[PDB]
């Protein structure tokens, strides 16, 4: 079979603090 | 500096000195500015903010 992945598989970028910022970051994603 | 840093040069180690203009060294990250206690919540994978 074949289904989605919606909105799955987000993990955390760095390994840097960050609270109330919109980050835009470039790196392999799904 | 991803992580913890382990291997460290031979360097000696002072006491805080809170609320107060001085020079601080973590781990070789230089710089100047006071130091206060603080509120945030850093996981136990960070080591420092941006």
């Amino acid at each position: 079979t074949q289904h989605t992945s919606s909105m799955r598989g987000v993990y955390y970028p760095d390994e840097i603090f960050r609270s109330d910022t919109l980050y835009l970051t470039q790196d392999l994603f799904l | 500096l991803n992580a913890p840093a382990t291997v460290c040069g031979p360097k000696l180690s002072t006491d805080l000195i809170k609320n107060q203009c001085v020079n601080f060294n973590f781990n070789g990250l230089t710089g100047t500015g006071v130091l206060t206690p603080s509120s945030k919540r850093f996981q136990p994978f960070q080591q420092f903010g941006r």
